């Protein structure tokens, strides 16, 4: 079977890049250069602490 | 002084050391202290710990400030640390050796070492001088794109330090937990960094030394530097001989 798929087609509005400004609270569509694909960041242990920016 | 001795004295001992301290001390601690875990990722030989040994207060040097020279903020301290503590012991041609000093008698034997500091500033004046300094310590700070523009007491201000008054006669004690680059230092020269260069620690002259003009009245005044090491693990057994040490880079 190939059954057709007439369903509409939607707009949509092109734009070169995501947000320049966002920086919290938000995701980041991104091409990450891993060997893996998926939400990943270096390991931690104590000997390494959290962020001191607070 | 109302009893036939002076006073009650108070005692730290730790292994066959005993330091008496008379007053409140004023402490900070470099970073957050922390059990380190990763290090055993490093090394897959047993990591051998010397408690007698290292555990052990140890007199570092005895700097001599006078009222002529005291800027705000000449250095009297500006060393590479541990390595200058751990080096202070040379022979006649200023080349370093482990050999002495019973604290650091492992780093002879050893390639690897962690662990972590505290270094302790005593100042015994009289009652009727008044000064003040400050003792800092900068993680790496050799290594900095800028390190000589940190040298300023203002800039010495923000990175972990203690404040000697010298109108109070205090002690201090700036602890420094082990943070590095990797989990573990260099005891020599091997591999062709230096040896055991974690940090820089300063002792800059907050508010310049003053006396009375009277002609008897001391002109100088000593401070006096201990150190120990806490968690000391030494990884890495090799022969004594097998590398060298040379005689150590001082900072401009």
């Amino acid at each position: 079977d190939n059954p057709p798929d007439p369903t509409p087609a939607k707009f949509f509005v092109p734009i070169p890049s995501h947000s320049w400004a966002h920086g919290t609270n938000t995701s980041e569509p991104t091409n990450t250069l891993r060997l893996d694909g998926g939400v990943v960041g270096v390991g931690r242990s104590d000997d390494i602490g959290t962020s001191d920016t607070a | 002084m109302d009893r036939p001795e002076g006073s009650e004295e108070r005692t730290v001992q730790t292994s066959n050391v005993v330091l008496g301290e008379t007053n409140i001390e004023s402490q900070d601690i470099a970073s957050k202290e922390y059990s380190p875990t990763w290090d055993r990722l490093a090394s897959s030989e047993v990591s051998d710990e010397y408690p007698m040994l290292t555990d052990r207060w140890l007199f570092w040097k005895s700097v001599k400030w006078e009222v002529n020279d005291s800027a705000f903020g000449k250095m009297l301290v500006q060393e590479k640390f541990p390595q200058s503590w751990v080096q202070m012991d040379v022979n006649v041609n200023n080349i370093p050796r482990y050999t002495n000093i019973p604290n650091f008698i492992p780093f002879n034997i050893h390639q690897y070492m962690r662990a972590d500091f505290e270094v302790k500033i005593y100042v015994n004046p009289n009652d009727f001088v008044s000064g003040w300094l400050i003792m800092a310590f900068l993680y790496q700070g050799s290594e900095m794109f800028d390190y000589k523009l940190r040298r300023n007491p203002a800039a010495l201000m923000q990175m972990p330090h203690v404040l000697v008054n010298v109108g109070a006669a205090n002690e201090a004690t700036l602890k420094i937990p082990y943070r590095y680059v990797r989990p573990f230092m260099r005891c020599k020269d091997i591999l062709r960094t230096e040896p055991l260069n974690m940090g820089v620690l300063f002792v800059e002259v907050l508010i310049p030394f003053r006396t009375s003009a009277a002609s008897s009245a001391p002109k100088s005044l000593d401070v006096s530097l201990f150190v120990k090491m806490t968690n000391a693990k030494f990884t890495g057994m090799v022969d004594g001989s097998i590398a060298l040490l040379s005689k150590p880079i001082a900072l401009p």
